[PDB]
C-alpha cells in the first residue's frame, strides 16, 4: 500500500485485496472522513475514480465533497474554453479517444454526450490542463 | 499571333511579348495575358519558375516595366480581385498546400507588386487578398516568414505599411462602437493576421539570440485540495503544458523575447486608430472562450499600445479577483466558514517591512491562493474601510523603505539615478521575495510604483539573462572600460597587465579578487581571448554575482503573475511602463477629463479660478498636487487624462484647507471667497502633506 | 350614372344602387363604390349613420346581400388591406379619437363582416386590421367593449374565434424558438391585444356582481430599516398604489373577479398552440422591465393555460428568493453577520403544529422578510441537507395533521369529501394563521398539498364573499332546503312555520338559536321577504359565522403572496389547481419523460421490465408508487409528464429494496435478476413506506 | 420636537433652532449612531433628506448606511422598471416636475440627469412606489 505500482487504483481492483465485493465494502471519504453510502460507492465505481492513499489507508470521495471541490477547481483554475472541432484539430484525435470528464461530477463523458456537445455547439472547458464537458445528468432542466 | 495557348509566364517569354507588342499601337494582348494568367492560381504556381521555386529577381525586374503604362496596372488591380476569392475557398476546403509546396509561389508573386501600397488597392483588392493569406496553414506561414526575414529594413517597412494603411482605412471609413464590434469584421482581422506575418519576419531578421535563457520558473504547488482532487482523477502524474503561446512562435522556433535588435522598431507596428475603437472588455472574453466568428486582438498583442494592453491585463486580474469572491461565498455556505474575500494585511507604520514580510511569507505557504484576492491593507491603530486609499499609501511606503540605502538591499548610482541589486548583503533572501511580491501585487491590484531599475532587471524577470550589451545602463563606467578594450587597435597583452582575475570593492572596503575561470592571475589577456574576457566579466556582473538575490526576487514576482498574460502581452521594455508610470505631467489632459459634483460645474466661478492656479504651478508644485489627490507623484499609463479626477464642493467659504479622497481621486474643495484665498489654502494643503 | 361623386353609403342608398345595377350585366359599379368608400376612413366614419352613431341593424342587413356574389366579397377583402395601415398611422400620431368620438364607427362596421371568420382573411387583411384596433386609446376601447357586451353567446363566440384562429395560424405557419421569440411578433401581439377586447366584453356581458367584496387586505408593515429609510426620503406619509392592475380594468370599472357567470366559459380563451411556443423565462422579464418592442403575454393572462401560468408565478417566486440571497451576502460582507440564506425551520415529528407555530409567528414579527427566503425545514434529531425532500415531507405532515377532525379546526363532510371551517373552535386564531401561511409557503416553495376545500374558500381568499349561489358545495343539504323555499309556488307563511331565527347544532350538542335581524322569532317569513331570508341565511353561514377564523387564515395567506402576481394571473377557480394538484395519473406521460442514469438506458432489459409492472399496477398501487418516489400522491399541474422522474442503477442484483431520492424525483433501482424479483421488491418498497 | 408640524424637517431649518450653522453642526447617524463627518453633513444637505426624530433627538444618515440601505431596498422592494416616455405618459407631467432620486445615494436627479436617462434610453426603476434613476456621480466608469 506504499509503492504506487503495487497498491490498487480502481475500486474493483481494490475489492479483491480485502476479499470483499462492491456490494458490502466500507470506505471513507478522503476529505470529510465519513463513511460512503452504498449509492456513493456505486457512483465512485461508475465515475471511474482512483483510490487515494494517505498514511497507508484506502480513501474515496463522497458526492458532496467531490462536487464542492470540482466547483472550486472550476472557479479557481479555469484556463480557457474551446469548441469540439477546435479541440479535435488541436489534439488530432477523435473526441472518443480523449478523456473528458464532467465539470460537476467528474464522470467521463460517453460518446453520446460528446456528440451532444458537438451538435449544440457547447464549449469544452480547460481546467488546469484537464479538459471538461458536462454530462447528461448535470445538464438537465 | 492569337496568344490564346499560354498558361505561364517567365521573364524572357514576357519580355519578348512586350517587345513584339511595342511596335504596334494596341498593347492589348499584354493586358489580356496579364488578366488571364494572373487571375488563375494554377497559372501563377507554374509562372516565373527558375525552398522557393520562384526567382525573386525575375519578378522584381518584370514589374519595373509592366507597371509603366497606366492601363496595364489596372489589369493587375482587377486580376487580384478575381484570384483571391478562389484561393480563399481553395485553402479552406481543398487542402492544397500539403499536396505541393509550390502553392506558396502564388503569394510571393503578388506580395512583390509595387502598387500594393497605392491607395487604389485599399478598396477591394488588398482586403480580399489578405483574406486568402490569412487562411494559410502553419507550415506555409513559417516558411513564408523565413523568406521575408532576409529582406532589409526598407522592404520590411514597405511590407508593414501595406497592411497598416488597410487597417486604418477600414477603421477610418467605418464606424465601430460597443454594438458594431471591430472583432467580427472580416477585413481588419485578416489584415491583422497578415500583419503578424511581417511582424515575425521583422523579429527573425533582426539580431536573434536564443541560448541565453534563465532557469525555468519555479512553478508554485497548488493547494492541498487541488492536489487531492488530482489523485482522484488519476491525472496527478502529468502537468499542465504551461502558458498560452502563439502557435506561430512554435513553427518558427523564435520568440519575441529572443530578438534583441529587430530590423524595425517594435513600436511601429502599433495601429493607434485601431486602439481607439477597441472594446477591451469584450475583447478579453473572445480571448478566453472561443466564440463563433469573433477574433480577439489580444492574440496579436503587437498591434495594441500600452494603454490598451494595460486594460486587457486589468480585466484578467479583476476576473481572477471575482472568482476568489465566489469561492469565499461557497466556503461560508457549504463549509460554514467566515466570509473573508480580501487579502487583508495588518501592518504598523514604523515596521512596514517586518510586518508585511511575516504576513506574506506565511500566506505563501498555508493559502497560496490568497495572494489572488483583492488587497486590503489596514494600518494598526487606525480605522477605515480601504477602497484603494490605504493600498496606494502602503505601496508608496514599502517601496520608499525597501530602496533605502541603509537597508543594504540595493545600491544607488547618483549618475544614472538607477538602483541595482547589492550582492554584498546576505541572509536577506526573505526580503527580496517581499519586493518581488510587492511588484506583483502592484500590477495585480493596479497601483503604480516609484521604482528605478535598469532595463536588464525587467529582462531577467522575463527570463533573459543580462548580456554584455545590456551593461550600458547597469554599470556605465564598466561598459566603456570594457568597450575600449575591444576597440583597441594595437596589442592588448602588453600595454596593460590586466589578467582574467578581477577586483571588486565591498561594503567593508576590502577589495575581493574573483577568478572568472579556475585561475585568473595565471592567465593574461590576449587578442584571441579578448572577446572571451568581456563575455565572462559581463556575465558575472549581471547574473553570477546576484544569482541568489535575484532568484528570490524572481520567485516572488512569479507567485502573483504566473497565470496572468503578462508574459504574453508585454515585452521587457513595456514592463517598466506598467510597474511604474509616465513622468510626463500633461495638466491639460487632467483638466479635459475632470468631473465635478456637489454643486460645482465646469464653468463655475471657483472652478475656472482653480484651473488658473494649477496651470501656473511649477514642476515641483505639480508633483505635490498629484501626491495629495492621487497618492502618487507619477502619471498612470498613458497620461493624466486616464486619471479621472473629481472636484467636489465642501461647504461654504471657510478657513479649513482642502481635503482629498485619494481612493477615487477626489479633491474636496470648499467654495472660497476669492482666487487668492484659494491659492493660499491649496498651497498649504499640498505642502504640509 | 358615373357614381364618382359619393362619399358615404346608407342602407337605402346602396339598396337602390344594387337594384339599378341588377338589371344590367356589369355589377362593376358596386365593386368600385365598395372599394372606394370602404378603403377610406373618412368615408366610413360618415357611412351608415342613423353612444354609437351607426345603426347595427342597417349594417347587418346590407352585408347579407353584398356578400352574395363572389366578386363583391373580394372587394371587401382588398378594402381592408388598403384601409388598416392608414388607421394604424392615423391613431398613432394624429390623435384623432379625442377630436371626434365618431371615429370608432369605423371599427364596428368592419367587425360586423360575416367573412372575417373565413380562412381567406388570415393572410393579410385580419392581421393588419388587428394592428389598427390594437392602437385605440383607453377611452375608445372602454366604450367599444360596452357595445360588445350586449351581444348574445353566439356573437361573442364568433368574435372570439376570429382572433383565435389568427393567433393559431400565425404560430402554426411560423417557427418560434428561444431565438425567434413570439413576443416581438407584431401580428400575434396585436391579435392578442384584440382578443383582450372580446374577453372583457364576455366578462361585462355576463352576471356581474360588484358590491359583495371582502374587507381590504391587511397590508404587512415592512421592516424597521425600510421604515427608517422612508422618513429620510420624506415619502413616509404616502403609500404604494398597490398591485399592478390592468389599465383596461380601470376604464370599464369591472374586474374578472366580479363576473360570476360569463357569456362564454373562461377556458375557451386559452390558445394552446401559443402556450407550446412560449418561453416563460423571457416573458417574465418583459413583464417587469419595459423592453423596446417586446410584449409580455403575462399582461394578458387569460390566454395562458394552467401549466404556462404556473411557470410565470414560479419565476417570480424564485427571483424574489434570489434577492434574499444577495441581501444575506451583503449583511455578512458589510455588517459582518452570519450567512443564513434560508427560512430554516426546526420542528419535531410529534409536535409539527406546535413547533411550526411558535417559529412562524415569531418570524412574522421580528423579520417579516424572512418568509420570502427559500424554505429549509429540518427535523430535530435527524441530519440531512434539505434540497426539497424534507419540505415535501413536512408539507404533507402538517396538512394531514391540521385537517384532523380531533383538532377541531375543520369539519369533514363524508358526502362531498370537503372540509369547511369550524366556527365552534375558539382561541385557535394562531393556528388558522399557520395553515394560511403553509398554503402560501406551498405556492412560494412550489409544493402541492392534499387540501380539499369548496370553491367558496378560494373565492374568499381572493376577496369575494360567499353568496347564496356558492352554497351548493359548502352546505349541500342547506342549499336544496333553501332552493325549495323559493321554488314553492303556493303560500309560504302558513304551510311551514319557519321564522327568521335559525337553529344550529354545536360540538356540545346544544342547538343555539341565532337571529339574523334584531328579532327572528318575532317575524314570520312572507313571500315579499322570501328572498331576503335566503340572502341573510347564506351570508351568515359562509361569512358571518366564520369571520374570525377566516380573517386569520386570509391574513396568513397574504403575508407570503402579497407581492406575487397571484391575484393577477389566477381566478379563484384556478387557485385550487395551483395549491393542490391534478388527481389524474397518466402513467403513459410519466414513461415518456423519464430519464435514466447510472448505466440504465430506455431499452434496457430491466427498464423495459420495469414499465410493464407499473402499467399493471392498480389505482391504489399507482398512488403508493408516486408517494414513494415523489413524496406526494397527486400529480403536478398539468400531468405526470411535468414530473421528470429519474431511474438510477444501484449496484448488482441484491435482496435490498429500492430506495428513492424524493428531492429530485429519483428512484434508485438495483439491477435485479428477473422480472418477478423486481415486482416483489418494488411492491415491498412502496407498501411499507 | 414631538409634533411633526412644529419640529424642523430639513437641515437648514434645523440649524436655526440650535443657533448653529451648516459649518459647525454636530449630528449623529440614525442607523449606526456615529457622528457625521463634515462632508457627510454637506452631502446630507445637498441630497435633500429629512431629519428623522427618535425619542426627541435629531438624527441624520451617514453615507455608508444610506448606500447600504438604498441597496437593500433596491434588492428587496423592486417593483418594475419603465422608460422615461412611458413614465411621462403615466403621470401626464414633464420629467422635471417629478421627484426622482438616485437609486444608490438618494440624491434628487437634476434635469440634465433625467435628460441623459431619456437620451440613453435608460429605465427608471420603481422601488416600493418611489421612482428612482441614477445620478451622474453614480453612473461613471
Ligand atoms: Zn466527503
Ligand atoms: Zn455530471
Ligand atoms: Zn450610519
Ligand atoms: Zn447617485
Amino acid at each position: 500500500f506504499q509503492d504506487p505500482q503495487e497498491r490498487p487504483r480502481k475500486l474493483p481492483q481494490l475489492c479483491t485485496e480485502l476479499q470483499t465485493t462492491i456490494h458490502d465494502i466500507i470506505l471513507e471519504c478522503v476529505y470529510c472522513k465519513q463513511q460512503l453510502l452504498r449509492r456513493e460507492v456505486y457512483d465512485f465505481a461508475f465515475r471511474d475514480l482512483c483510490i487515494v492513499y494517505r498514511d497507508g489507508n484506502p480513501y474515496a470521495v463522497c458526492d458532496k465533497c467531490l462536487k464542492f471541490y470540482s466547483k472550486i477547481s472550476e472557479y479557481r483554475h479555469y484556463s480557457y474554453s474551446l469548441y469540439g472541432t477546435t479541440l479535435e484539430q488541436q489534439y488530432n484525435k477523435p473526441l472518443s479517444d480523449l478523456l473528458i470528464r464532467c465539470i460537476n461530477c467528474q464522470k467521463p463523458l460517453s460518446p453520446e454526450e460528446k456528440q451532444r456537445h458537438l451538435d449544440k455547439k457547447q464549449r469544452f472547458h480547460n481546467i488546469r490542463g484537464r479538459w471538461t464537458g458536462r454530462c447528461m445528468s448535470c445538464s438537465r432542466s | 499571333i492569337d496568344f490564346k495557348d499560354v498558361t505561364y509566364l517567365t521573364e524572357e517569354k514576357v519580355y519578348e511579348i512586350l517587345e513584339l507588342c511595342r511596335e504596334r499601337e494596341d498593347y492589348s494582348p499584354l493586358i489580356r495575358v496579364i488578366g488571364r494568367v494572373f487571375s488563375s492560381a494554377e497559372a501563377l504556381v507554374q509562372s516565373f519558375r527558375k525552398d522557393v521555386s520562384v526567382d525573386i529577381d525575375a519578378i522584381r525586374r518584370v514589374y519595373t516595366r509592366l507597371l509603366s503604362n497606366e492601363k496595364i496596372e489596372t489589369a493587375f488591380l482587377n486580376a487580384l480581385v478575381y484570384l483571391s476569392p478562389n484561393v480563399e475557398c481553395d485553402l479552406t476546403y481543398h487542402n492544397v498546400y500539403s499536396r505541393d509546396p509550390n502553392y506558396l509561389n502564388l503569394f510571393i508573386i503578388v506580395m512583390e507588386n509595387r502598387n500594393l501600397h497605392s491607395p487604389e488597392y485599399l478598396e477591394m483588392a488588398l482586403p480580399l487578398f489578405c483574406k486568402a493569406m490569412s487562411k494559410l496553414p502553419l507550415a506555409a506561414q513559417g516558411k513564408l516568414i523565413r523568406l521575408w526575414s532576409k529582406y532589409n529594413a526598407d522592404q520590411i517597412r514597405r511590407m508593414m505599411e501595406t497592411f497598416q494603411q488597410l487597417i486604418t482605412y477600414k477603421v477610418i471609413s467605418n464606424e465601430f462602437n460597443s454594438r458594431n464590434l471591430v472583432n467580427d469584421d472580416d477585413a481588419i482581422v485578416a489584415a491583422s493576421k497578415c500583419l503578424k506575418m511581417v511582424y515575425y519576419a521583422n523579429v527573425v531578421g533582426g539580431e536573434v539570440d536564443t541560448n541565453h535563457n534563465e532557469e525555468d520558473d519555479e512553478e508554485p504547488i497548488p493547494e492541498s485540495s487541488e492536489l487531492t482532487l488530482q489523485e482522484l482523477l488519476g491525472e496527478e502524474r502529468r502537468n499542465k503544458k504551461g502558458p498560452r503561446v502563439d502557435p506561430l512562435e512554435t513553427e518558427l522556433g523564435v520568440k519575441t523575447l529572443d530578438c534583441r535588435k529587430p530590423l524595425i522598431p517594435f513600436e511601429e507596428f502599433i495601429n493607434e486608430p485601431l486602439n481607439e475603437v477597441l472594446e477591451m472588455d469584450k475583447d478579453y472574453t473572445f480571448f478566453k472562450v472561443e466564440t463563433e466568428n469573433k477574433f480577439s486582438f489580444m492574440t496579436c498583442p503587437f498591434i495594441l499600445n500600452a494603454v490598451t494592453k494595460n486594460l486587457g491585463l486589468y480585466y484578467d486580474n479583476r476576473i481572477r479577483m471575482y472568482s476568489e469572491r465566489r469561492i469565499t461565498v461557497l466556503y461560508s455556505l457549504v463549509q460554514g466558514q467566515q466570509l473573508n474575500p480580501y487579502l487583508r494585511l495588518k501592518v504598523r507604520r514604523d515596521h512596514i517591512i517586518d510586518d508585511a514580510l511575516v504576513r506574506l511569507e506565511m500566506i505563501a505557504m498555508e493559502n497560496p491562493a490568497d495572494l489572488k484576492k483583492q488587497l486590503y491593507v489596514e494600518f494598526e491603530g487606525e480605522q477605515g474601510v480601504d477602497e484603494g486609499g490605504v493600498s496606494k499609501e502602503f505601496f508608496q511606503l514599502v517601496v520608499e523603505e525597501i530602496f533605502n540605502p541603509d537597508i543594504g538591499m540595493f545600491t544607488y548610482d547618483e549618475s544614472t539615478k538607477l538602483f541595482w541589486f547589492n550582492p554584498s548583503s546576505f541572509e536577506t533572501e526573505g526580503q527580496f521575495t517581499l519586493i518581488g511580491i510587492v511588484l506583483g501585487l502592484a500590477i495585480y491590484n493596479n497601483c503604480i510604483l516609484d521604482v528605478h531599475f535598469p532595463m536588464v532587471v525587467y529582462r531577467k524577470l522575463m527570463g533573459k539573462k543580462g548580456t554584455f550589451r545590456d551593461l550600458g545602463d547597469s554599470h556605465p563606467v564598466l561598459y566603456q572600460s570594457l568597450k575600449d578594450l575591444l576597440e583597441y587597435e594595437g596589442n592588448v597583452e602588453d600595454d596593460m597587465m590586466i589578467t582574467f582575475q578581477i577586483s571588486q570593492t565591498d561594503l567593508f572596503g576590502n577589495p575581493m579578487m574573483y577568478d572568472l575561470k579556475e585561475n585568473g592571475d595565471k592567465i593574461p589577456i590576449t587578442n584571441e581571448n579578448r572577446k572571451e574576457f568581456v563575455n565572462l566579466y559581463s556575465d558575472y556582473i549581471l547574473n553570477k554575482s546576484v544569482e541568489k538575490q535575484f532568484k528570490a526576487f524572481r520567485r516572488g514576482f512569479h507567485m502573483v503573475t504566473n497565470e496572468s498574460p503578462l508574459k504574453y502581452l508585454f515585452r521587457p521594455e513595456e514592463i517598466e511602463l506598467l510597474i511604474c508610470g509616465s513622468r510626463n505631467l500633461d495638466f491639460q489632459a487632467l483638466e479635459e477629463t475632470t468631473e465635478y459634483d456637489g454643486g460645482y460645474t465646469r464653468d463655475s466661478v471657483l472652478i475656472r479660478e482653480f484651473w488658473e492656479i494649477v496651470h501656473s504651478f511649477t514642476d515641483e508644485q505639480k508633483r505635490l498636487f498629484l501626491q495629495f489627490t492621487t497618492g502618487t507623484d507619477r502619471a498612470p499609463v498613458g497620461g493624466l487624462g486616464k486619471l479621472k479626477m473629481i472636484i467636489a464642493k465642501n461647504g461654504p467659504d471657510t478657513e479649513r484647507l482642502p481635503t482629498s479622497h485619494t481612493a477615487f481621486n477626489v479633491l474636496l474643495l470648499p467654495e472660497y471667497s476669492s482666487k487668492e484665498k484659494l491659492k493660499e489654502r491649496l498651497l498649504k494643503a499640498i505642502t504640509y502633506a
